[PDB]
């Protein structure tokens, strides 16, 4: 065939590529020791290595977007992996897939028989297991879906949420500006716990500036000099200060954790009588029976710190 | 010095186009040759073209399925390539167009080929700015990078040299050649890189390595900006102590574009000298080198700098005056062979400097 | 390919994956004026401008390579090909060549003079507007 | 829980209503503070003698006019706690069951 008519269709410049200035592009962007040709010559091909001879939108199960594997007779949308059995995407299974609760509508779903069948199930199970047998028959008739904790597990730590689409959240989840070292609502400057400065430097010398970031737990104000730091936390989680407890430790191994936020309803203080000697967790307050925070009687912090030196000292000292 | 310089180009580099609003053009290799060429530098190095690598050596360091998938992937058989896409990170990040495994071919050939040539003794000095994809590791591409032939350039060295360091300038970390070498002491990484919310994200200061590679990788976490004369102070000292200390036997180097002033992604403020500098100390110790080229994606800048980078290298400073290259247009108003830094402030503290050179150098003091 | 060696040097235990580095949140990226942008849209038409012009150029070198030798770097040529003959007759004609090498090959001569001549326009207009 | 600006619950007969307070009243000093405070009982402004000498607070309540604005002492301003939110669930769902019986 003579020649391709539908030639130049686009190009980046937006023209056909072979049209040109683009009149109103000219009018908006205008104002009123040989050659490489030795090269094919000079090249030699080197092959020296030591190696040269060798429906919906969302899961009905996950609730996410994603492959999806829709039903025909219920409007249904599920993932390959949010399916049960998880099925592979390239052994397609070629024909008309329906849901367990579709299949279970069509193949027992009579709407008297299907007391006969559940009646059958439970006795062929009241002699053996029966107080499973209910569940055991009706478990057959749902889709799968994921996993999720029952709505109650959560509450009992108020301290967790749940993400978008379902994921673990907690409390830490998150030119020249001088403004930044002036806390607006008293109108003091930021005096860093390092530095005991603020380095305001000066809009005509904006070079002796320091940052801060001002910690996102007690707010204490820090330079990005005084702890070394390249930029500033904005995107990922809370940033914390030095100034706050491990709350994990790991002693040569040895795991150690402090125990979760709870509802003061649940929560179960409790105070010692020794007050000298009392081993506890770090659970402890200063001033199911299995999350009682001590409260500490902060002088027997000292009293404790005390001898327990005294004891380091006399383990080398004997 | 008056190295023994050879060079590898192929002329087929420039014929593979990434996406059309893709910063991760080749071209920019392309006319970096012809500012080679046309200053009459062709008469000072040794040219060649390696050949380009086979599935059986970039198995070496990737793997079978990895190099597999790329050899028969193809912008026409994409559609029912659905699981290796996602699997391998080969979607849009790192897309896939019409000679994906010729290029990644002619990158590992040659950085390979110089690796080997290196080993012989051929030349002291190989270059091959095609390679240089710092950040795909073993099974997956990353950052526009599909095939980490530096590791196959350190796996030929260490083939020949008992001690083997590579430093990384790109403004982002070398996050899969420090992967690479993380546990093994033979090699030491040393990426200078911008810290931070940026897209490596690795490159932490307290990354020494793990294992048998531990205090042997080296992470410079900088803030935006950095110019040439801050650059090079926080550049020579660490150079100075590894090299005094670790004391390697090869060397590879990692000359990226990324960190120039005014770069399409980059925020760095380095100029021409303030990164010929870097280049200029490395050869200043005399054991042999093997320069590849990452970063970048304003090419008439990072033309120019490599252009300068290889008169640099054979010890003669070139001309400020372009010599007519073919591609004229590219290169500015006034085109000249330089990069204009910007009038930004930079925010490299020196105390923030001081503290990372007083951590990387009590770390290093156990490195005789 | 993995050689005993390559075994003892590479490291397979520990990876980063800077997604878990990210805290999967994302990337923080640069600011970049206006006048940098309409700098990138330039750049990125002058290549593709030389890009195509290239290797419409590779292909007619080898075209006449070829036909200077029957007149008694593999996927470079089907590509430029399938791009000039963009109603998918690309297909077709890539194997009828393998088995109208001349007439292809002036084809591919015209359309580099068309581009050229549209490059060299595009280049004019992509100086004035740089130069402010 | 007890600050200026802060959210409190108080006791209104057999149910309880948010609020957030506004004013802080200091019986030692015959004086509130208030936010946008050193200053003397208003001209305009008194709270009822068996709050004036207690910790007296000025709250509005949420949902309601900025007309039904109330001096509230500590008798009936509770804690916003966990405990405050479960014992405020409580009795509406006790008020509920009152309605239910009223009405089944
Ligand atoms: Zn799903
Ligand atoms: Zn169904
Ligand atoms: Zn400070
Ligand atoms: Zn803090
Ligand atoms: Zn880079």
């Amino acid at each position: 065939p003579s020649t391709i008519s539908e030639d130049s269709k686009v190009s980046v410049t937006g023209l056909p590529l072979n049209k040109g200035p683009s009149e109103k592009i000219k009018r908006e962007s205008l104002w009123n020791d040989l050659k490489t040709f030795l090269t094919e010559n000079m090249t030699e091909e080197s092959n020296i290595r030591s190696t040269i001879g060798w429906n919906e939108d969302f899961c009905s199960a996950c609730n996410q977007s994603g492959s999806f594997l829709c039903c025909d007779t219920c409007p249904k949308s599920f993932h390959f992996l949010c399916l049960d059995p998880p099925i592979d995407p390239n052994n397609l299974p070629k024909g008309d897939w329906h849901c367990n609760e579709c299949k279970f509508k069509i193949f027992i779903n009579n709407s008297m028989a299907t007391l006969k069948k559940i009646e059958s199930n439970f006795i062929k199970q009241n002699n053996n297991v029966k107080i499973f047998a209910k569940l055991l028959f009706n478990i057959d008739s749902h889709n799968p879906k994921q996993f999720q904790l029952p709505n109650y597990i959560k509450e009992t730590f108020p301290a967790v949420k749940t993400g978008s689409r379902g994921q673990y959240s907690d409390e830490n989840d998150k030119s020249y500006n001088p403004d930044t070292h002036i806390d607006s609502n008293s109108g003091k400057f930021l005096i860093c716990y390092k530095c005991n400065q603020t380095r305001l430097g000066s809009w005509s010398h904006p070079e002796n500036s320091r940052l801060i970031m001002t910690c996102d737990y007690c707010q204490t104000p820090w330079h990005l000099d005084c702890v070394p730091r390249a930029s500033f936390k904005n995107l990922g989680s809370k940033w914390k200060c030095p100034l706050h407890s491990p709350t994990k430790v790991y002693k040569k191994y040895k795991v150690w954790k402090k125990q979760r936020l709870i509802n003061k309803k649940n929560q179960l203080y409790y105070e010692p009588l020794q007050k000298i000697g009392y081993q506890n967790n770090g659970n402890i307050q200063i001033i199911n029976q299995d999350f009682k925070i001590t409260q500490i009687d902060e002088n027997s912090i000292k009293y404790d710190f005390f001898d327990k030196i005294y004891k380091s000292k006399m383990v080398q000292k004997r | 010095d008056k190295r023994r310089v050879a060079y590898f180009y192929d002329a087929d580099v420039g014929n593979y186009a990434y996406g059309a609003g893709h910063p991760m053009k080749p071209h920019r290799i392309r006319m970096a040759h012809s500012l080679i060429m046309n200053y009459g530098l062709y008469k000072k190095m040794e040219i060649y073209r390696a050949k380009p690598a086979t599935k059986q050596e970039m198995c070496q360091f990737h793997t079978d399925e990895y190099i597999d998938f790329l050899s028969r992937v193809t912008p026409d058989n994409l559609e029912m390539f659905k699981r290796e896409s996602v699997k391998f990170n080969v979607g849009d990040d790192c897309p896939v167009f019409d000679g994906l495994y010729e290029y990644c071919s002619i990158s590992g050939g040659g950085s390979m080929e110089g690796a080997a040539r290196l080993n012989r003794g051929k030349c002291d000095v190989a270059v091959n700015y095609a390679g240089g994809l710092h950040h795909a590791k073993k099974s997956e591409a990353s950052g526009f990078c599909y095939l980490n032939d530096i590791v196959l350039g350190i796996i030929e060295l260490l083939r020949y040299h008992p001690r083997v360091l590579y430093i990384d300038i790109d403004v982002h970390h070398g996050d899969g050649v420090e992967e690479a070498f993380y546990t093994t002491d033979r090699v030491m990484t040393c990426s200078f890189h911008k810290y931070g919310e940026f897209f490596p994200g690795t490159g932490e200061l307290r990354d020494i390595g793990v294992g048998a590679g531990k205090n042997y990788a080296v992470n410079v976490p900088l803030r935006d900006g950095i110019d040439d004369a801050t650059y090079r102070s926080v550049f020579e000292p660490v150079i100075k102590k590894i090299m005094e200390w670790y004391q390697p036997s090869a060397v590879v180097l990692q000359c990226g574009g990324d960190s120039l002033s005014g770069d399409r992604l980059g925020c760095f403020n380095l100029s021409m000298e303030g990164h010929a500098n870097c280049v200029n100390y490395v050869k200043s110790f005399g054991i042999p080198m093997m320069v590849v080229g990452g970063g970048g994606y304003t090419m008439r800048n990072v033309a120019r700098t490599w252009c300068f980078e290889t008169g640099l290298l054979n010890n003669v400073v070139l001309d400020k005056d372009l010599p007519y290259n073919e591609y004229y247009e590219y290169y500015g108003p006034d085109y000249k062979l330089s990069v204009r830094p910007s009038n930004m402030f930079n925010v490299n503290t020196p105390e923030y400097l001081d503290k990372v050179m007083t951590n990387i150098f009590a770390n290093l003091e156990n490195t005789k | 390919g993995r050689d005993d060696m390559c075994w003892e040097v590479l490291n397979d235990e520990w990876v980063g994956h800077p997604v878990w580095a990210s805290e999967d949140s994302g990337f923080i990226a640069h600011r970049k004026n206006q006048y940098e942008e309409t700098l990138f849209k330039i750049e990125e038409e002058r290549h593709e401008y030389d890009f195509y012009i290239e290797s419409n150029l590779r292909t007619i070198q080898c075209l006449e390579t070829i036909v200077n030798k029957i007149e008694n770097s593999m996927t470079i040529y089907k590509k430029v090909i399938r791009k000039v003959y963009d109603k998918e007759r690309g297909f077709e004609i890539i194997d009828a060549l393998h088995e109208t090498a001349p007439v292809v090959l002036k084809r591919l001569k015209q359309k580099d003079e068309e581009w050229r001549r549209a490059q060299r326009e595009w280049n004019k207009v992509w100086r004035e507007l740089e130069q402010k | 829980e007890f600050a200026l600006g802060g959210r409190c619950l108080a006791f209104h007969g057999p149910l309880m209503y948010e609020a957030k307070i506004l004013k802080i009243w200091d019986p030692s000093s015959k004086m509130y503070t208030s936010i946008p405070k050193p200053q003397k009982l208003g001209e305009d402004e008194s709270i009822p003698e068996e709050i004036i000498n207690g910790k007296c607070f000025f709250i509005h309540y949420q949902g309601w006019k900025s007309s039904w604005d109330e001096w509230v002492g500590y008798d009936r301003i509770r804690a916003y706690n966990e405990e405050n939110i479960a014992m405020k669930k409580r009795l509406a769902n006790e008020a509920k069951e009152a309605k239910k019986s009223l009405l089944e």
